[PDB]
């Protein structure tokens, strides 16, 4: 589903890149700190905002399709049915990330 | 022994 | 947590071979079972090119939370369901994607 993520603690909807950096900063700027949002500049997909080494990196997550919707951060090399699956997976696996997702940044 | 992932 | 159709519990490798064959022997046809040789973990029985291959799924524990892996801990999953849904989209170490659930007869 592409609607499951819209009531999660780590999902912040349409906020700016600047707003997400402030939120993560207020939360500590600790490694693994993360949130997911809709991109204001690219409303089609989502952004995983992650903190690593006191810096906030932003990773694009775009939806795509076999008539089945899926999300990906790497042009389809790694695919996910929902954003929740993508988040749960990178709590265990680094993937394209510099570190694991450790702490949810909340609203 | 008999696994495709060598376990 | 597993009441899923593709999970057949404690059945043999020979039984899984028959079940998969009986259901069509189509590529992507699969089931998950408990390992007879490794009672600790599970086996993904997968059909590819008219042959059935078996993939061992070993559990581990970190911080008191259970997780599973098919690649000696290199790729981990919170549950078998996550492992299955993930390999329906991603090849991973498998020769093909998980396409069809193998269920018991009705």
């Amino acid at each position: 589903s592409a609607a499951i993520h819209r009531t999660q603690l780590w999902f912040h909807g349409r906020i700016s890149r600047e707003e997400s950096q402030r939120l993560i900063g207020q939360q500590g700027l600790v490694d693994g700190l993360f949130l997911v949002r809709e991109s204001q500049r690219n409303p089609q997909g989502f952004v995983l905002s992650l903190c690593h080494l006191q810096k906030v990196k932003h990773y694009l997550i775009l939806p795509s399709e076999e008539g089945r919707l899926y999300f990906s951060m790497d042009d389809g090399q790694t695919r996910f049915t929902d954003l929740l699956q993508l988040v749960e997976f990178h709590q265990l696996n680094r993937g394209i990330l510099p570190c694991l997702l450790r702490h949810c940044c909340t609203r | 022994e008999g696994y495709d992932n060598s376990c």
